[PDB]
């Protein structure tokens, strides 16, 4: 591939320069060291994110804050790079940011259901994930006037054309399900879309790390399965996003099984996620895993995929310092390195 | 169990963050009205201390349990016990210091 | 008295209802009004806590705990006024989402006070 200079060369370079400002790992320990939260402001503005800590007064200044500038730093810097980008990169952009847009339309979903002063929700909505229609979802109330605010003038209609009949919800949890269930057919989007408009090594990257994040949902929705009387194997395997690796050898032998010992012995048919199911912890080496991913991806250093590759590291590494701000300020020094720093 | 309600209760609150942490944002608002009666509830209290009938609230967990759980990531229900078992240390707290009034 | 549930409203941080509700909580169907009002942080004055704290612990009869957020260092005066009996609501001061458990706490207040 020698194309992508010619629409993304300067996208790429700027993204990769933005990469390159990460947390440095001895940067991070001296961070937490400075457990006082004054001290880890200063650390931080040590830290190439900038005198972002400066910016608030030090008497608000906690470790909501700290993940407030962090997420405002993500927001504007993603703004930057989407803006100074057209045509497939623009979409990529669009997409991603429809990920988030995903949980920012099922926030939108609650105070329809039951009247919850969308005010709130609306002062509150996930950044990355603005929806234009966002505003006219807010004022809808009955559901299918939502549905309409939502399948008209919304981006995500075609998630809501393959599911969602009426959108009742009177038995169908928001976050369990609705959200899950857009959240699949958003994967299954981005999924088709990379294999039929991204170029490899990029196409490749993106169908592996696209599999990752399926199965990290399929895996979700096993552990929750035990815990609910509702979703049933039935509507598991709809609950499923039907993609990605373990598809379908893992992934339909996990939604057919119901017992705790079907969700591990499901993991083992793979190689990747062995031990996932039997020691340590879901989420934790989910994130693991999906940094290593997101280096591997940054390592082609010429492909789409970079971009995908830094949004995802540098989230685990907003993960990772409100981990360290939450166990240093407030004072829980047992796991300050379960965050991952390999960046 | 003042001084627990600062150290435990801290490790609960912890619990909660990492539970956010998995789904990576607050879930507060999701728990927000989630439901009617979570799995908890005050019986009455009835006992008798030293000759007085001290009312220490004997609280048990409701029946219908983990009826506001089953959301997000997996975190969601090591987040719930740990509410609970936070909750039986506050039901102790509250029968101590319903003791301490009466 | 009969069965009921606690409750958690002190203006300093509702964070400490979303991180209890998971094992306890409490509305009201019947009422429809959600018995665990959220504290909204500090984004509401203190006349609607005081008079979402009356409503539960004055007009309801069913008796349970109470819990109160970093406010509870701020509303002491209403706290001790309210505290006259464990019942209908024994009231609470849990840390929050900041340390917030020191000797200002209105029940450590009267424990110090008689010890």
């Amino acid at each position: 591939g020698v194309y992508f200079n010619i629409d993304n060369g300067f996208i790429e370079g700027v993204v990769r320069g933005y990469r390159n400002g990460l947390l440095s790992n001895n940067q991070y320990i001296n961070l937490t060291q400075c457990d006082t939260l004054e001290d880890l402001k200063l650390q931080l503005s040590s830290t190439d994110y900038g005198n972002f800590l400066s910016s608030v007064s030090s008497e608000s200044l906690t470790t909501s804050l700290i993940q407030e500038y962090a997420s405002s730093k993500l927001y504007h810097e993603f703004n930057y790079i989407r803006d100074q980008s057209s045509g497939s990169t623009r979409k990529f952009m669009d997409y991603i940011t429809y990920g988030y847009m995903i949980d920012n339309v099922a926030l939108m979903i609650t105070g329809t259901i039951h009247d919850r002063d969308k005010g709130e929700i609306l002062q509150r909505c996930h950044p990355l994930g603005w929806f234009d229609t966002l505003p006219t979802l807010s004022v809808a109330t009955d559901l299918e006037s939502l549905y309409e605010t939502v399948l008209v003038d919304t981006p995500l209609a075609p998630y809501f054309k393959n599911c969602f009949d009426t959108a009742e919800e009177l038995d169908d949890m928001n976050i369990e399900i609705i959200r899950n269930k857009l959240y699949k057919a958003y994967l299954e989007d981005f999924y088709n879309f990379v294999t039929e408009e991204i170029p490899e090594p990029a196409k490749e990257c993106m169908q592996t790390l696209l599999g990752f994040e399926a199965d990290r949902r399929s895996i979700n929705i096993a552990l929750n399965s035990l815990q609910s009387s509702d979703i049933d194997p039935d509507l598991k395997s709809d609950l499923l996003p039907n993609i990605g690796k373990l598809y379908p050898l893992a992934t339909f032998h996990l939604a057919q099984a119901q017992d705790f010992e079907g969700v591990r012995a499901a993991l083992a048919n793979v190689y990747e996620y062995r031990g996932f199911l039997e020691t340590g912890n879901l989420e934790d080496h989910f994130y693991q895993l999906e940094m290593e991913l997101c280096r591997d991806a940054f390592t082609q250093q010429f492909a789409i995929s970079t971009v995908w590759a830094w949004m995802k590291s540098k989230e685990q590494e907003v993960r990772n310092i409100t981990w360290i701000a939450e166990c240093i300020a407030q004072n829980q020094r047992e796991r300050i390195n379960n965050y991952i720093s390999v960046y | 169990a003042k001084q627990k309600m600062g150290r435990v209760m801290q490790t609960a609150a912890f619990s909660l963050a990492e539970v956010s942490y998995a789904t990576g944002e607050n879930i507060g608002y999701q728990v927000q009205e989630s439901v009617s009666t979570a799995r908890f509830k005050v019986r009455a209290r009835q006992e008798n201390v030293s000759g007085v009938y001290l009312s220490q609230f004997e609280s048990y967990i409701d029946p219908e349990i983990n009826d506001f759980r089953l959301t997000g990531l997996g975190r969601g229900g090591q987040q719930v016990q740990r509410a609970k078992e936070i909750y039986s240390r506050a039901v102790e707290t509250l029968v101590e210091l319903a003791s301490l009034q009466t | 008295a009969e069965k009921r549930t606690l409750i958690a409203v002190i203006a300093d941080e509702d964070t400490t209802t979303g991180l209890l509700l998971a094992g306890i909580g409490q509305i009201t169907p019947e009422t429809q009004e959600k018995n665990f009002f959220v504290y909204q942080e500090g984004k509401t004055t203190k006349e609607e806590i005081t008079d979402k704290f009356n409503h539960f612990t004055e007009e309801r009869d069913d008796i349970a705990i109470l819990l109160i957020n970093q406010h509870i260092a701020e509303n002491i005066r209403a706290r001790v006024d309210s505290f006259t009996n464990a019942f209908p609501a024994i009231l609470e001061i849990p840390s929050k989402d900041h340390p917030y458990d020191p000797e200002k706490d209105s029940v450590l207040k009267r424990v110090r006070k008689l010890f």
